[PDB]
């Protein structure tokens, strides 16, 4: 129950021996596979500038901004 | 003038300091 | 069952009893507002610093994924085009697209609003805990200062400006950018309210250091006070000239100095929200204009502010699309 | 010493004086009074100073069209550099004032005064029979004063680079220093900002907690923060209050001392680049653009 | 500035007088 | 009568506090009020 | 007690409005109070988002142009 | 739902009401 | 004895003396209103309502007086610049005198209530001690508030038995006090819809009278009574301060962002009208429409009212003033005499150049003569800086269309440079700084000053609400 007892006990280590590495590997696949770029919209290093746009993108429309960002990005 | 009023305010502050430290 | 005058037990009584249990963490009723809001504010900032980009809002690559470190990573504010839109995931812009909503910079709005409500919840938590053990809630009143600062600089200031774009983005380097932005544009150093705030902050640091050192040095050898009030009083009376003869008033002064400083800073930033700034002394400006030889540190400060403005607006305000030719950018050798 | 049956020695060490003089005060009082008088006189009225030898007489005297905020004691002329410039070296008093000699006079006397002030703090810690480390805590503001008034001129090779004895002058010195050394991004000044903010934070918390506790504490703070408070005993809490701002200011003073010798803050310009090598802007290079503006506008030439 | 001088004089005068009369009432 | 009345008490320390506050605000804000 | 207090015609007229000081068992109408709290919060959000252009309505224009209409 | 914005806002209102109901039911269940 | 900051706490337990002090504060506020109105009328200059309106004269109370119907004056002038043949009883001077008389009457009432504080009305009939039945007092006062709100919305704003309110066209060219028919649709919540105000006041007054009747006929629940300390006056103070700074924030935001309750012609243009080029867009649309009809550039620009061009000027932007730049705008850039006209800059080749207007943030901004495509075809070097596309080199010429300088062309590099530096601020206007010894630095609008004051007061009253909620909730520990 207290920190000393719970972290000292081997039950915590064995139950978390298969989970903490699992979460670390989950993050590693999330980053390496590029899913982070797809889900969070971060451009990959090879797509910051497109063929149409060769400067920092700028969004002007306030309401019709979804389509503007779709156009500015690779999509 | 402006400089004289600034000096007056500063010397008044110094007098308040002196009274506070000495005139308890 | 339990109540003021034989009041029947209701669901609210059970909920209050559970929320106020003396477990490891005091949840309390204010917990329902603090923990979700504060947790989501911290999570939003961490996600924005890790993954979400600022390319489409500020034209910057500010996150760990893009290659920035802790100092340069930030959750950049939305673009100036968004103006003061709260940028909900369901708003008219980024209509439910989480990816685009992150790209729009709405994650900054998420963090800012959830953090504002987390601060409200934490102040309410201070009130609840103070009432729990029957103490005056002076800590909540003290925390009113940081809440005032946050509301002034993160919410009121952008609201008075053209949009959320000019709010301070949640990042170290971004906050430095905000600080230099105020220096260059608002002459925020010269503002008397900022002067009072910095005086209060430095005085509070001085009080902290001096009180700690003296209480640790006037300790008694081997229910009763552990340090000699008379000794500290005599030491400061004969060293500085003024000393605290009352512990109550001393600690209240330690409370009051930083709170007052931050509140005056908040008032000054409210003024800056409308560009109501103590930027210049008109008399000195006209004296310098009529007399080229006349020069002071104030005129030099104005020149440095102009340099900051002109050399930074090109990249700090992409929406303006400013392109200053090299011949018009202010320079020291061009004076 | 030993003057008229040691009466002078008795009076200097006498604790019955309203302000304890002490043997360190024997040097502090003259030094600090000289610095105070010269500073007041120069601020009120002093001819404009060539802060740089370009012959641009910057003016910082109130009588010369300045106010309290703008008024300052201009740093010594860059032509003098680190040379010792007391009154007797200048060809005339007018030349001495025109080159910014009052700044060296004030800075030297004031630094000696604050050092002897730490000394007096120790002396009255010993006289009253208590533990003498208030001087150690006071060494932090003294360290910063030395860094801004003495160490920075030493590193930059000229007293013209020391902080002007003014308010607007202080802001100009800070803006210049950020321009040239990127003070904001240096980890030591970052640690000093942390120290000052935490000092205010802990001052407010201590004041509030003690004020609320003095009905005539530990549980409240324990339930408030989830990790509880390690400094349950008041002695440890007060040592923490002493240590946090003190070492924060020690480290910012040391950071400034290092930049005196041209060791600037973190330089993350062009840290992140495109696949083709195009530079992608961050907040670091926007700070760099601001620094470029400050730098170009500083160099009046 | 006549307005500024008058404002500064009033700000110096009225609160100082208020505090002083309070002290005279009860020291 | 006045069943609940209390004369205001302002000791010497509070006097000096107020005077110092007023004079400090004056020196700080005069440079801006004059402008 | 001691002094009964000054008696005036207006005081007597308005006494019944001040005779119920300190007085309802249970939670009373706190549930209806909460319902109205939620309704008012929804209304405030509606008007805020209308003002902030986060709730675009066909009828509204959200600009000075609506003055001419 | 006369406009997409109103539809989205009402959906958000019901979502937040669902969140509040969920947290209320959670505290109720865990109370006893 | 009570400290200096606690002294007023003496009147906590005396309802009669509480009435007295509240009456005194109300008298002070009404007297301030009257004195301010008199002062503003004394210093008002109604000669030029186009280029020198009230907001240019730094008038704070006059916009509010004229918003709700007070247009005429006892001095023989109306607010539109015409002659007020029949001023009537209700005028600026009349309203100020009414406020002063009310201040005096309220002062007398405060004195009376102070002296006779022992009224039996405040004594509990059964307990025998001074007690205020706060829930029922609130019911009464909310009923009155709702009744008065309905009256204002249905008789004053709607003009059924009142003058109406100030309604103006979107660009604030022709605006007058008119009856405002309520708008019950969704557009009623459009902030720039005047009918919204009338409909709001009607509906809110109806609900206010309903809620007042409810709070009169329904007692508070014991659980709520003890939870909110409804028997204490300080919880009422904290909640009132809460509502008050909520209202302060709302009104400050409404003033800063503009609405039907803050007309342009009274409080001046908004910051976001200059930022978004509202007046610039309207003027360009009008000019293009005129040109499409075949009119000349001079004729097309002559049709633009001087008022619209005056609005299209950064000096009128409320976000250009200073915190300590005291006084009216007339003491800044100077009193506006006339409109020079639109400055078209044509380079030697023949291209038309447009000056990059000053963004609201910048106090000093580079003078850039751009192209249609936005390329910087010319500029002015920074003081004595190296020139590559300077006015002298490119030799751009400025031709003025409309206004005083209609059909005048200047090719002198100095004159063109000066006019470009003036045009970066918006429309070029002539100002006479000699009348008021104007400093030449922009100053904030009554809109901006109102926003600053009320946001600062809202933050301070947030702190006050925090403190008083602490005191009322923690009364047990604040006083054993
Ligand atoms: C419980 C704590 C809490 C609090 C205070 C907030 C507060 C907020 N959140 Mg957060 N959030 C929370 C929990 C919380 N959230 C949780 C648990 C999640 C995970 C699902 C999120 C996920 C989340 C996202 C993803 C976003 C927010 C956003 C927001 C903001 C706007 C929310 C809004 O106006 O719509 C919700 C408001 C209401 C439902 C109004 C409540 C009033 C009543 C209860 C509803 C009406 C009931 C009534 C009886 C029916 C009327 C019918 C009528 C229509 C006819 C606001 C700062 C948005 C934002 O601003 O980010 C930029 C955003 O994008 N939140
Ligand atoms: C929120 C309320 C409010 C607002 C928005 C205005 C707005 C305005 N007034 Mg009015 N006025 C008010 C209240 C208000 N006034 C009150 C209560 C009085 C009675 C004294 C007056 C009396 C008055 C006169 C007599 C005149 C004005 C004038 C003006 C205009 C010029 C700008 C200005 O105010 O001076 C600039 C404002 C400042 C310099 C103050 C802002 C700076 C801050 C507050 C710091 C000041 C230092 C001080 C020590 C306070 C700080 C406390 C410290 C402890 C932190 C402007 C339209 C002038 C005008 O043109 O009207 C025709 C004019 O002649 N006002
Ligand atoms: C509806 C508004 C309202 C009301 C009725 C009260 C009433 C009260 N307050 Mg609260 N308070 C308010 C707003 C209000 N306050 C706000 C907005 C703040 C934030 C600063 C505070 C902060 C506050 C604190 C911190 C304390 C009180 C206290 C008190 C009590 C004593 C008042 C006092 O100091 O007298 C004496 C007043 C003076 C000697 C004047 C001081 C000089 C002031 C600061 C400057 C003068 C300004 C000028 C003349 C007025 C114009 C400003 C106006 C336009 C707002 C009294 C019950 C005290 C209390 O109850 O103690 C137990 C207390 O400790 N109040
Ligand atoms: C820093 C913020 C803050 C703090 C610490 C307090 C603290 C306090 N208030 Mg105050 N109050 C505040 C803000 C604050 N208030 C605001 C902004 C208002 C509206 C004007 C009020 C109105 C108010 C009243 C009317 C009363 C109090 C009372 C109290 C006390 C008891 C707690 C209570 O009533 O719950 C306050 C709880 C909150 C402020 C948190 C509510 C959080 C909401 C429900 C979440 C809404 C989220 C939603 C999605 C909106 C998103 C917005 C946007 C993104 C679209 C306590 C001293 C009472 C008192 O005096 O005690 C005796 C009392 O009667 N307060
Ligand atoms: C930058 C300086 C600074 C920081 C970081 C800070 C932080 C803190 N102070 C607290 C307390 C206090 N602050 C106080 C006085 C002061 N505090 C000051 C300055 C600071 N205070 C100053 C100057 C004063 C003097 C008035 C008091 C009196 C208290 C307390 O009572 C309390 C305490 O117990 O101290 C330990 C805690 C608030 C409770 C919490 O976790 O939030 C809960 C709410 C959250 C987390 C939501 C807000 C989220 C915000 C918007 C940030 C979100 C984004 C990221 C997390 C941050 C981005 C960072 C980048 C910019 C680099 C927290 C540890
Ligand atoms: C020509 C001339 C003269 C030139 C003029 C010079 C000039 C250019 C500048 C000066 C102008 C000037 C004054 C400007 C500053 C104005 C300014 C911005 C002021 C701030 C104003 C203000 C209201 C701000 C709000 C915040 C605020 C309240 C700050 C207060 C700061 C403050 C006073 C801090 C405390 C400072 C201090 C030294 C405390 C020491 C107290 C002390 C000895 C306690 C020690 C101690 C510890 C114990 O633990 C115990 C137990 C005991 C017993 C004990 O004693
Ligand atoms: C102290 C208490 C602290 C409590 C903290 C509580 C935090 C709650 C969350 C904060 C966000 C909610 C408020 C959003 C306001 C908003 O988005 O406004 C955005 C809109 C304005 O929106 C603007 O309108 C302009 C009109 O010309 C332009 O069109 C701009 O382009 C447009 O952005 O404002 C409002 O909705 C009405 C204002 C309501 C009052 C808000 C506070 C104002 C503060 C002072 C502002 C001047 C300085
Ligand atoms: C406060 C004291 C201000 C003293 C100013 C002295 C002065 O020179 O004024 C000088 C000015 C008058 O200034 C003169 O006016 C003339 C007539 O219009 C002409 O314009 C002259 O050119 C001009 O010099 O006096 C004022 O305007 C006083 C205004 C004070 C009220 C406004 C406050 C609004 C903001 C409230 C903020 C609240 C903050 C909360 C607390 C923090
Ligand atoms: C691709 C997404 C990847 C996400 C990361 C992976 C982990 C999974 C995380 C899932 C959640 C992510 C966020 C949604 C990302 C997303 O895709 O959202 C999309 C969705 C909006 O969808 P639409 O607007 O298109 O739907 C219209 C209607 O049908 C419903 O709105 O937003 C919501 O789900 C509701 C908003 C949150 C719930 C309501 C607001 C909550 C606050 C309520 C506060 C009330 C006040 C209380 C006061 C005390
Ligand atoms: C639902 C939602 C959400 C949410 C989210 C969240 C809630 C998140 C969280 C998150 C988190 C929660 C995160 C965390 C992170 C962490 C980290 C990242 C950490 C790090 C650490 C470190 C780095 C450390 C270090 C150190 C050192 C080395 C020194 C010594 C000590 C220490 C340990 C401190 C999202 C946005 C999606 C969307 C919207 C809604
Ligand atoms: C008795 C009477 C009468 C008369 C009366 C009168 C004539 C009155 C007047 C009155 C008046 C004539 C009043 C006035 C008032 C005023 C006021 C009340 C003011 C206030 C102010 C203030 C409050 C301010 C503040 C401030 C400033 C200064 C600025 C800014 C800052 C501050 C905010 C601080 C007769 C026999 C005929 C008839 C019957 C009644
Ligand atoms: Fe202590």
């Amino acid at each position: 129950r207290p920190f000393s007892d719970i972290l000292t006990s081997i039950r915590y280590w064995v139950i978390h021996s298969i989970t903490v590495p699992a979460l670390f590997i989950a993050g590693w696949l999330f980053v390496s596979t590029g899913l982070a770029y797809d889900v969070f919209g971060t451009p990959r290093p090879n797509e910051y500038f497109t063929e149409d746009r060769q400067e920092a993108p700028l969004i002007t429309d306030r309401f019709n901004a979804l389509e503007q960002v779709k156009k500015l990005s690779g999509n | 003038m402006e400089a004289l009023v600034y000096t007056f305010l500063l010397v008044g502050t110094l007098g308040i300091i002196f009274f506070s430290i000495f005139f308890r | 069952a339990i109540g003021t005058y034989q009041e029947k037990r209701t669901w609210f009584d059970d909920a209050d009893d559970w929320l106020r249990q003396d477990r490891f963490v005091f949840v309390g009723w204010s917990g329902l507002l603090l923990f979700p809001c504060a947790y989501f504010a911290l999570g939003g900032w961490l996600t924005g610093t890790t993954f979400v980009t600022s390319w489409y809002t500020h034209g910057l690559a500010t996150s760990y994924l893009e290659g920035c470190n802790f100092l340069t990573a930030a959750v950049s504010t939305p673009a100036n085009s968004m103006a003061h839109s709260l940028l909900f995931v369901w708003g008219p812009e980024a209509q439910g697209d989480f990816t685009r909503w992150c790209q729009l910079g709405g994650l900054w709005a998420f963090v800012a609003l959830h953090g504002a409500f987390g601060l409200i919840g934490f102040m309410l938590r201070q009130f609840e805990i103070a009432r729990s053990v029957n103490l005056r809630p002076y800590n909540a009143i003290a925390f009113s200062a940081p809440i005032a600062v946050f509301v002034s600089v993160f919410l009121i200031y952008p609201l008075g400006q053209s949009g959320w774009f000019f709010a301070p983005s949640f990042g170290v380097a971004a906050i430095f950018r905000f600080i230099l932005f105020f220096q260059g544009f608002h002459n925020w150093t010269l503002n008397p309210f900022h002067m009072m705030g910095v005086a209060g902050v430095l005085g509070a640091a001085l009080l902290c250091a001096i009180h700690g050192a003296t209480v640790e040095n006037t300790l008694f050898e081997d229910a009763e006070e552990t340090y000699s009030m008379v000794t500290a009083n005599r030491f400061w009376s004969q060293i500085f000239g003024v000393a605290f003869s009352n512990k109550r008033w001393l600690h209240f002064f330690m409370l009051l100095v930083p709170v007052t400083g931050l509140w005056m800073s908040a008032i000054g930033v409210v003024g800056l929200a409308l560009n109501l700034r103590a930027y210049d002394f008109v008399s000195q400006e006209i004296r310098a204009a009529e007399d080229p030889e006349f020069e002071t540190f104030y005129t030099k400060n104005i020149l440095l502010n102009e340099g900051i403005r002109a050399w930074m607006a090109a990249q700090d305000q992409p929406h303006e699309r400013l392109v200053f030719p090299e011949e018009v950018l202010p320079r020291g050798n061009a004076l | 010493n030993s003057s008229l049956w040691a009466r002078f020695c008795e009076w200097i060490t006498s604790t019955e004086n309203r302000l304890y003089i002490g043997w360190f005060g024997v040097i502090m009082i003259p030094c600090l009074l000289t610095a105070t008088s010269v500073f007041i006189i120069a601020f009120i009225a002093a001819p404009p100073v060539d802060i740089d030898g370009i012959r641009e007489p910057v003016s910082g005297s109130l009588l010369y069209g300045n106010n309290i905020i703008t008024g300052a004691v201009i740093p010594t002329s860059n032509a003098i550099g680190l040379h010792f410039y007391p009154i007797w070296e200048a060809a005339s008093l007018d030349e001495w004032l025109y080159n910014g000699g009052p700044y060296q006079l004030i800075v030297c006397h004031f630094l000696l005064g604050v050092y002897c002030y730490m000394g007096r703090e120790w002396e009255l810690s010993f006289r009253l029979g208590m533990r003498p480390w208030i001087a150690v805590a006071y060494s932090a503001p003294v360290a910063a004063a030395s860094a801004v008034f003495l160490v920075y001129p030493i590193g930059q090779g000229s007293f013209s680079d020391g902080m002007p004895l003014g308010i607007s002058g202080t802001f100009n010195f800070m803006i210049v220093f950020q321009a040239e050394h990127n003070i904001l991004m240096h980890p030591f000044h970052m640690l000093g900002v942390a120290g000052v903010f935490g000092g205010s934070l802990f001052s407010a918390m201590h004041g509030s907690l003690v004020t609320s506790s003095l009905i005539r504490a530990h549980g409240y703070f324990g339930r408030l923060i989830f990790q509880y408070a390690s400094f349950n005993n008041s002695r440890s809490l007060h040592f923490f209050l002493a240590a946090w701002p003190v070492i924060g200011i020690w480290f910012t003073a040391l950071g400034l001392s290092t930049m005196a010798f041209n060791l600037n803050g973190f330089n993350f310009n062009q840290s992140v680049v495109d696949s083709q090598g195009r530079v992608l802007n961050t907040w670091a290079d926007i700070i760099n653009r601001a620094n470029l503006g400050m730098e170009v506008m500083h160099e009046r030439n | 500035n006549i307005y500024g001088l008058t404002a500064t004089a009033l700000f110096i005068i009225i609160p100082t007088s208020f505090l002083l009369i309070l002290y005279v009432k009860t020291a | 009568p006045n069943p609940n009345k209390q004369v205001v008490e302002l000791n010497r320390t509070s006097l000096y506090w107020g005077l110092l506050l007023i004079f400090v605000l004056a020196v700080l804000f005069s440079s801006y009020i004059f402008n | 007690f001691q002094e009964p207090g000054l008696v005036t015609p207006l005081g007597t007229l308005l006494r019944p409005l001040n005779s119920e000081a300190g007085k309802l068992p249970g939670w009373g109408t706190t549930v209806l109070m909460a319902v109205f709290i939620l309704l008012f919060a929804a209304f405030l959000l509606i008007i805020l988002e209308i003002y902030n252009s986060s709730l675009i309505l066909d009828d509204v224009s959200m600009s000075w142009e609506t003055l001419a209409k | 739902a006369v406009t997409p914005s109103l539809k989205n806002f009402l959906g958000s209102l019901i979502a937040g009401a669902t969140v509040l109901g969920g947290i209320a039911l959670a505290i109720t269940a865990v109370s006893k | 004895g009570l400290p200096w900051y606690r002294v007023h706490t003496v009147v906590i337990n005396d309802p009669g003396r509480l009435i007295s002090v509240h009456l005194m504060h109300t008298a002070l506020v009404s007297g301030w209103a009257g004195s301010m109105a008199l002062f503003e009328i004394s210093v008002f200059d109604p000669s030029d309502p186009v280029l020198n309106p009230m907001w240019r004269q730094g008038m704070f109370v006059l916009p509010f007086m004229t918003r709700l119907g007070i247009t005429q004056s006892w001095g023989g002038w109306t607010i539109s610049g015409e002659t007020a043949t029949n001023p009537g009883i209700w005028s600026y001077e009349g309203v100020a005198a009414a406020h002063i008389i009310l201040s005096g009457a309220l002062f007398l009432a405060s004195v009376w209530h102070w002296t006779y504080w022992d009224l039996e009305l405040f004594r509990d009939p059964r307990t025998g001690k001074t007690a205020l039945d706060l829930p029922k007092i609130f019911g009464i006062h909310l009923f009155l508030s709702g009744l008065l709100c309905f009256g204002f919305g249905a008789f004053h704003v709607t003009g059924v038995f009142g003058p109406g309110i100030w309604v103006s066209d979107p660009y604030g060219l022709t605006g007058r006090v008119q009856p405002v028919a309520p708008s019950w649709g969704a557009d009623g919540f459009d902030p720039y819809n005047p009918g919204g105000i009338a409909s709001h006041h009607i509906a809110a007054g109806i609900l206010g009278v309903l809620a007042g009747l409810f709070h009169l006929c329904v007692r508070p629940s014991i659980r709520l009574y003890f939870g909110l300390s409804m028997g204490s006056i300080e919880t009422v103070l904290s909640s009132s301060i809460a509502a008050v700074f909520w209202a302060a924030f709302v009104v400050a935001g409404t003033m800063w962002y503009g609405s039907a309750a803050t007309p342009i012609e009274l409080f001046g243009p908004t910051r976001y009208q200059w930022d978004q080029g509202f007046f610039q867009q309207e003027i360009q649309k009008r000019v293009q429409a005129s040109l499409a009809e075949g009119a000349s550039l001079s004729d097309a620009w002559s049709r633009i009212p001087e008022k619209l061009a005056f609005y299209d000027y950064i000096g009128n932007n409320p976000a250009k003033g200073g915190l300590f730049r005291t006084g009216a705008m007339n003491s800044g850039d100077g009193i506006a005499v006339g409109w020079l006209g639109h400055a078209s800059f044509k380079d030697q080749e023949g291209r038309e150049l447009f000056v990059r207007r000053m963004p609201t943030f910048f106090e000093t901004f580079p003078v850039l003569l751009l192209d249609k495509d936005g390329i910087v075809r010319a500029d002015v070097p920074f003081r004595k800086a190296e020139s590559k596309y300077s006015i002298e080199q490119v030799g751009v010429s400025v031709t003025f269309y409309g206004g005083e300088l209609d059909g005048l062309t200047f090719t002198d590099p100095a004159t063109v440079k000066k006019y470009a530096r003036k045009a970066q601020l918006g429309e070029i206007f002539e100002f006479d700084r000699s009348t008021l010894q104007s400093d030449g630095v922009f100053r904030s609008s009554p809109r901006g000053w109102f926003t600053f004051g009320h946001v600062c007061f809202a933050l301070l009253f947030f702190f006050g609400h925090i403190w008083h909620g602490a005191r009322t909730i923690f009364r047990d520990v604040f006083a054993g």
